[PDB]
């Protein structure tokens, strides 16, 4: 098992690069789940106003 | 003389009990906007077409 990441990302080789699109698979997957975690957290404040507004 | 004032006390105090019931009913509407959303949310996850990831 060898730990790799984006900035370990090397595409020089045809093997490179076939490591490199399943590893940027991972990064957007990361990414967008804490988008949808950030979006949860917009979603539960702008019921926050007007409740206290309320 | 004592019913006249008792009456002025008595309509300061149904008043209380309204605002307490709207201050209720202010937060009730927030939590049914809230099941609201949970509820057509949940139905979008239904489907098959979504993975897991979703």
């Amino acid at each position: 098992a060898q730990d790799v990441t984006v900035d370990t990302l090397d595409v020089t080789t045809v093997g490179g690069a076939q490591e490199s699109v399943a590893i940027v698979d991972a990064a957007l997957k990361y990414v967008d789940s804490h988008r949808a975690e950030l979006g949860a957290f917009q979603n539960r404040f702008n019921h926050a106003i007007n409740n206290l507004d309320n | 003389n004592v019913q006249s004032r008792g009456l002025g006390v008595a309509v300061r105090n149904a008043n209380d009990g309204i605002s307490m019931a709207q201050t209720a009913e202010g937060a009730m509407k927030e939590t049914t906007n809230i099941l609201q959303r949970m509820r057509d949310l949940s139905l979008q996850s239904a489907n098959g077409s979504n993975s897991k990831a979703d």
